[PDB]
């Protein structure tokens, strides 16, 4: 697999993000800001979006950290929260796995 | 559409 699926729609990660467990994600393309990406998360009863946005250095960043790379934006949020309404770290491995 | 980091 790939956390990376460009070209599902948002309302299509909102259905493959809904069978995975909390903090699992997928980073498509954006339809609202063609040239950018977002990333979908799965929260505890739905799933919720975020924009990648980029600086004048083309950093990428979702609030005000920035990353030189989106795999480096990846691995941040594995140990520090993507949102700032609840604690969610990004996940790509079961417990068991 | 909507997204959770969206700000002025």
């Amino acid at each position: 697999g790939s956390w990376f699926h460009e070209g599902l729609s948002r309302h299509q990660a909102e259905n493959l993000l809904m069978g995975k467990e909390v903090g699992f994600f997928i980073i498509r393309a954006s339809q609202s800001s063609p040239g950018d990406f977002s990333i979908s998360v799965r929260h505890e009863d739905d799933v919720q979006h975020f924009k990648v946005m980029r600086d004048n250095k083309g950093n990428y960043f979702l609030w005000t950290e920035k990353f030189p790379s989106l795999n480096k934006l990846v691995d941040y949020y594995r140990t520090n929260s993507i949102s700032r309404q609840k604690q969610i770290f990004l996940r790509d491995r079961t417990r068991e796995d | 559409s909507d997204y959770m980091n969206m700000t002025p």
